[PDB]
């Protein structure tokens, strides 16, 4: 049963410099091993065959080598804004075994984001919920903070957030908190803010608005 | 010119038989060698086997053995994916890709095809708008979107405009709920002065419930 590894649970480089991955395993096998990239919620794609080329692939911007117990997939950034994650499969025979694999961690500059706050549907009070969402648009890096506050009181694990896989172009971030409780605790208030405290700012900007204008 | 187009998400009990298809559309040769292939959502891929439409000997990969068998199509050159005996384990994303190295140089993935191995039953989402506030305008630029909530099954495809739309789009992964539930936000950023009557449409599909809805998005 042949195995293989790639060593790197995680990668992260910045936006020009190169990067080389490495991939092992338990045999020796040459001009075989391929390589794909799984683009982020995108079918995985043909990136490499016997550590040659690909069709449709960069000119050069990624290179590797290694057969035996070692290989490794040096990337270098010269036109690259690509952010996805990538595998190394042992094509030479079966099971055709493939490996761990390594996400890419694109650093780039900190971004602030932009804030824009949502009411409830309308046609959501129907059902006596409240979903309220407040949202970030595009920013770095990932650590930051939100808080919930409704005519100044406090609120807590009432309220979910989702954050997005990165951006192609801008290495932006965007997330998305969602406060939710009964129609009944959102009608007994009049005011709604959301604080956020991003590593990228100097004071935390609260913003809020009124119901019925 | 090539496709490799296979059929939507389904969802079964656990102790269910399914047989997967994925298309040729382009490639009618018989020399291409389709290979399976399982993704958890838990990032980790496997190789399930392969086939060649001349004396396909690849049926099976050692750890699944009896789980599944593949088996072709004279019709269509479809490849069939036979699974039964399903369980939880089985829940991943599956694909089928082309690729004769030693006749062509390129190849190509299929959509892909998502399976859910739970006790649930089917449940379309429910889709409630997001309309821009004089708040949500930031230096004459607003933003916009919806929300789905509540679908049992994973696959929610979010267009809008009917696929014609893509700038500034922002698809957030299926949080789940407290409910058991997932949910989910498609916004998109557009300026101040579409507020002349410059309509957008969550054009969102949910295909195992068949629940098909565009709604459309206005202020207030």
């Amino acid at each position: 049963d042949i195995v293989m590894t790639q060593s790197q649970k995680f990668m992260s480089t910045s936006v020009g410099d190169r990067v080389s991955v490495t991939c092992k395993a338990s045999q020796n096998v040459d001009t075989n091993v391929a390589w794909y990239q799984k683009k982020p919620g995108q079918s995985p794609k043909a990136l490499i065959y016997s550590a040659s080329y690909r069709y449709s692939g960069v000119p050069d911007r990624f290179t590797g080598s290694g057969s035996g117990t070692d290989f490794t997939l040096t990337i270098s950034n010269v036109q690259s804004e690509d952010l996805a994650e990538y595998f190394c499969q042992q094509y030479n025979s079966y099971p055709y075994t493939f490996g761990g694999g390594t996400k890419l961690e694109i650093k780039r500059t900190v971004a602030a984001p932009s804030v824009f706050i949502f009411p409830p549907s309308d046609e959501q009070l129907k059902s006596g919920t409240a979903s309220v969402v407040c949202l970030l648009n595009n920013f770095y890096p990932r650590e930051a903070k939100v808080q919930w506050k409704v005519d100044n009181a406090l609120q807590s694990g009432n309220s979910q957030e989702s954050v997005t896989e990165q951006d192609s172009k801008d290495s932006t971030y965007s997330l998305s908190s969602t406060l939710t409780l009964s129609k009944a605790d959102y009608e007994k208030h009049k005011v709604y803010a959301c604080e956020v405290t991003h590593q990228g700012l100097s004071s935390p900007v609260t913003k809020s608005f009124n119901r019925g204008e | 010119e090539v496709q490799l187009q296979q059929s939507g998400a389904e969802l079964v009990k656990p102790g269910a038989s399914v047989k997967l298809s994925c298309t040729a559309s382009g490639f009618n040769i018989k020399d291409t060698y389709i290979y399976w292939v399982r993704q958890r959502p838990e990032q980790g891929l496997e190789w399930i086997g392969r086939i060649d439409p001349a004396n396909g000997n690849t049926k099976y990969d050692p750890k699944v053995q009896g789980k599944a068998t593949i088996t072709a199509d004279t019709s269509s050159n479809t490849a069939y994916l036979q699974l039964s005996s399903l369980t939880f384990e089985d829940t991943a994303v599956y694909y089928c890709a082309l690729e004769h190295g030693y006749y062509d140089v390129m190849d190509y993935w299929g959509q892909g095809t998502s399976v859910t191995v739970s006790s649930a039953s089917t449940k379309g989402p429910s889709v409630f708008p997001l309309a821009p506030s004089s708040k949500s305008t930031s230096g004459g630029t607003a933003a916009l979107g919806c929300l789905v909530k509540d679908y049992f099954p994973e696959p929610v495809t979010v267009s809008w405009n009917s696929g014609a739309l893509t700038s500034g789009v922002h698809t957030f992964p299926a949080v789940l709920q407290s409910s058991g539930l997932y949910s989910l936000s498609s916004v998109v950023t557009v300026p101040s002065s579409s507020l002349g009557t410059q309509t957008y449409i969550c054009n969102v599909n949910h295909k195992p419930s068949n629940t098909k809805v565009d709604k459309r998005v206005e202020p207030k």
